[PDB]
DNA sequence: AGACGGCTGGCACGACTTTTGCAATCGCAGCCCT
DNA sequence: AGGGCTGATCGTGCAAAAGTCGTGCCAGCCGTCT
């Protein structure tokens, strides 16, 4: 079987959007909040504690 | 090649005992890959080739 | 190459050809049994070259030089039988009509 | 799987892949030519939609 | 009065329309390539399964056998060498001493390689690895029992007289072989009926391919001729981006893109004002089609690229460039603009055009003939002058040749 | 049996076609420095 | 407030060389033949 190089990340849309949300569940995700950063429609804080 | 063995070479099937499942990098993604993918083309009508 | 009702299949026997008439269009009203060619059609191939071997072949047997396959139609298997009419269409553009 | 004489038609058995491919290839053209935002994200947004 | 040349009547080219021409006389496949090519930067341009059977593929089927034949691991390997560089046809692609090389094996002998060939020789079909085909035919009659007559003389033709039969040289023939009158030609028979290629008997399968590019459906008289609407190339203006460009900070690096869709816009335009102009020097060649297509190839005048661009207001660059590598399927069918053009000739006609179809039927003529012998030049003079227009012999010769007609004495043949 | 011939093609020369391969100036005015 | 001023514009068809063909037509040939 080939490959693709994808730069452009991937994550399984199998993860985190059947019940078990994943990464919901791992990153603490809140379901709407993921949901609406994933669509690149968040601009969500990352980290930064000053 | 001997071409004894190497056509015998062919055939021939494991215990493959325990088949496992889980999740997978993408390092063995390059891995099991032969190759990446580049172009959206798959043969030519002109000549008919891949 | 067009491909080319003819009845002229290569490396093909008479009998089966015998049912067919020069068009291939064999003569209404015969009986069917097995699996012999009903429309004799060749694919036409491209050429060969000066090819020391097909050059000894074409001027041994010659007329053929591989040019066609054998492109025919046959009785359905196992379905056999004898007619009661047929039908064709030519498209504007070719007038063989062979025994159309 | 070809159907008319003329045409392969392995819809989506690449349609998508092949979608995906020539998506992939315009993305290597374009964002590293230091893309514009609006452009950019909106293809990546089509990237992991498609 | 006076006459001479006198000074009356500069800047800087650029190649866009000269590369756009390059894509015009390019041929659409690879045109497309180059469009799909060119598109990817320009951001503004816009079951797995089925029936899933394997087959045969003849060679396989040999193999199919020889896995039922008994073999040995050295026979089997050079079984399926000599299988592995086989042509269509059913002849060997490679000689003996090929295959021993091949094989790499000191043990393996030209002797041995020929024995497992012959054991393979006749197995499905008759006259497989035909290896220079010549002993093929011979394996193949011998395969007939003896039963049948005149698979002597067939034999002894066969055995070294190809070159008698070769220049259809009969008298020469039978003052070599010594074979019967009348009845020598009865063995040449039994030999033409012997299979050659069989191996090309099994290949007899293949799909469709031309595009049918412009459409003229003889639309009532005057076809109406028409493009293929799916074939014909459009881009799609980034609108977004049309709109992601002015309301840009960068007002100028947003303008600047603007200006960049424009003249992409520009040359899109261009393009499909090439295709426009194509469309109606199509018209005229289809005005032209309309008796010329319609009386077909033979009732066909030669067209000169002056005369077409006449028409135009096209360049005999423009036109010549145009339709460099097109064809349009017709009611006739699919057939190539390059092909529209032909050398005008001296026919006693009244007039300037080409031979072609013209041609061709002389050809069959020419072969319509007694069976005995092809049809000289001088018949294909005759023929013209009952067709009232002037042909010559050197001529003939020429229009002969393209219709790859046989030569008047290598086809003679027994009736 | 040897010249007959008709052919065919090389030969060459015109007859027609034919592609490829060019490369700013007139202004502008904006900029930038001074 | 004046200078410099500089690169900012924006095009394309046809020619020149090349090729390339029509057309036939001489040399060798084959048929055979008287």
């Amino acid at each position: 079987m080939g490959h693709i190089e994808l730069a452009s990340p991937t994550a399984h849309i199998w993860f985190l959007k059947s019940l078990p949300s994943r990464i919901g569940l791992l990153l603490d995700m809140p379901l709407r909040d993921i949901e609406r950063v994933l669509y690149f429609e968040s601009y969500v804080v990352i980290e930064g504690g000053m | 090649k001997d071409l004894l063995k190497f056509l015998k070479a062919q055939t021939k099937t494991e215990e493959f005992d325990a088949i496992k499942i889980a999740l997978a990098s993408p390092d063995m993604i390059r891995s099991w890959s032969f190759g990446e993918v580049k172009k959206p083309e798959t043969i030519n009508y002109r000549t008919f080739k891949p | 190459g067009p491909e080319e009702i003819t009845a002229d299949i290569p490396n093909v026997g008479e009998a089966a050809l015998s049912k067919l008439d020069e068009s291939g269009i064999v003569y209404i009203g015969a009986e069917v049994t097995g699996g012999d060619i009903l429309v004799g059609k060749v694919t036409p191939k491209g050429e060969t070259q000066l090819t020391p071997e097909e050059k000894l072949l074409r001027a041994i047997f010659g007329e053929k030089a591989s040019d066609v396959k054998d492109s025919s139609l046959r009785v359905p298997n196992g379905v056999s039988g004898t007619v009661i009419d047929v039908q064709v269409f030519t498209r504007d553009g070719v007038e063989k009509d062979k025994r159309a | 799987v070809p159907l008319d004489g003329g045409r392969f038609a392995t819809s989506d058995l690449n349609d998508l892949y092949r979608r995906v491919i020539n998506r992939n290839n315009r993305l290597k053209r374009l964002l590293d030519l230091a893309a514009p935002d609006i452009i950019v994200r909106n293809e990546k947004r089509m990237l992991q939609e498609a | 009065m006076k006459q001479g040349l006198q000074l009356r009547l500069q800047l800087a080219m650029t190649p866009q329309l000269q590369q756009a021409i390059r894509l015009l006389q390019l041929s659409t496949l690879e045109l497309q390539q180059e469009l799909q090519q060119a598109l990817e930067s320009n951001p503004l341009l816009e079951l797995p399964v089925y029936q899933g059977e394997t087959t045969q593929t003849l060679q396989d089927y040999l193999m199919w056998q020889v896995e039922l034949t008994p073999f040995t691991d050295t026979d089997r390997a050079i079984a399926t060498s000599i299988v592995d560089a086989v042509d269509d046809t059913g002849y060997l692609t490679i000689q003996i001493e090929d295959i021993v090389d091949s094989i790499g094996d000191d043990e393996i002998g030209l002797e041995e390689v020929e024995a497992v060939l012959k054991r393979i020789q006749r197995f499905d079909p008759v006259g497989v690895a035909a290896k220079d085909l010549r002993d093929c035919l011979l394996i193949q009659l011998s395969q007939f029992a003896k039963e049948t007559p005149w698979l002597e003389e067939a034999r002894l033709i066969i055995s070294d007289h190809l070159d008698l039969l070769a220049n259809h040289d009969f008298r020469t023939l039978m003052r070599v072989t010594r074979l019967k009158e009348e009845v020598l030609k009865e063995a040449v028979n039994l030999i033409q009926s012997l299979d050659p290629r069989p191996g090309q008997s099994i290949q007899t399968s293949e799909p469709e391919y031309v595009i049918p590019d412009v459409l003229v459906r003889k639309v009532s008289g005057r076809w109406t001729v028409e493009l293929n609407a799916d074939s014909i190339p459009r881009l799609k203006i980034n609108q977004q981006y049309a709109a992601m460009g002015n309301s840009a900070r960068n007002d100028a690096d947003g303008q600047f893109i603007r200006s960049n869709l424009q003249e992409a816009r520009w040359l899109i335009k261009s393009l499909e004002s090439r295709n426009d102009t194509l469309l109606r020097v199509s018209r005229c060649i289809v005005e032209q089609q309309q008796a010329f297509f319609e009386q077909g190839e033979e009732y066909m005048k030669p067209m000169v690229l002056a005369d077409i661009a006449q028409a135009v207001e096209m360049h005999e660059s423009t036109i010549s460039r145009v339709t460099t590598q097109k064809y349009l399927h017709s009611p006739r069918g699919i057939f190539e603009l390059k092909y529209f053009f032909s050398s005008h000739v001296n026919t006693e006609g009244g007039g300037e055009a080409s031979s072609t179809a013209i041609r061709a039927l002389v050809k069959k003529l020419i072969a319509a003939e007694n069976p005995a012998k092809p049809l000289s030049d001088s018949k294909l003079t005759s023929m013209l002058s009952e067709q009232g227009i002037m042909v010559a012999r050197r001529t003939v010769a020429k229009y002969r040749e393209s219709l790859s007609i046989p030569p008047s004495n290598q086809r003679k043949q027994l009736v």
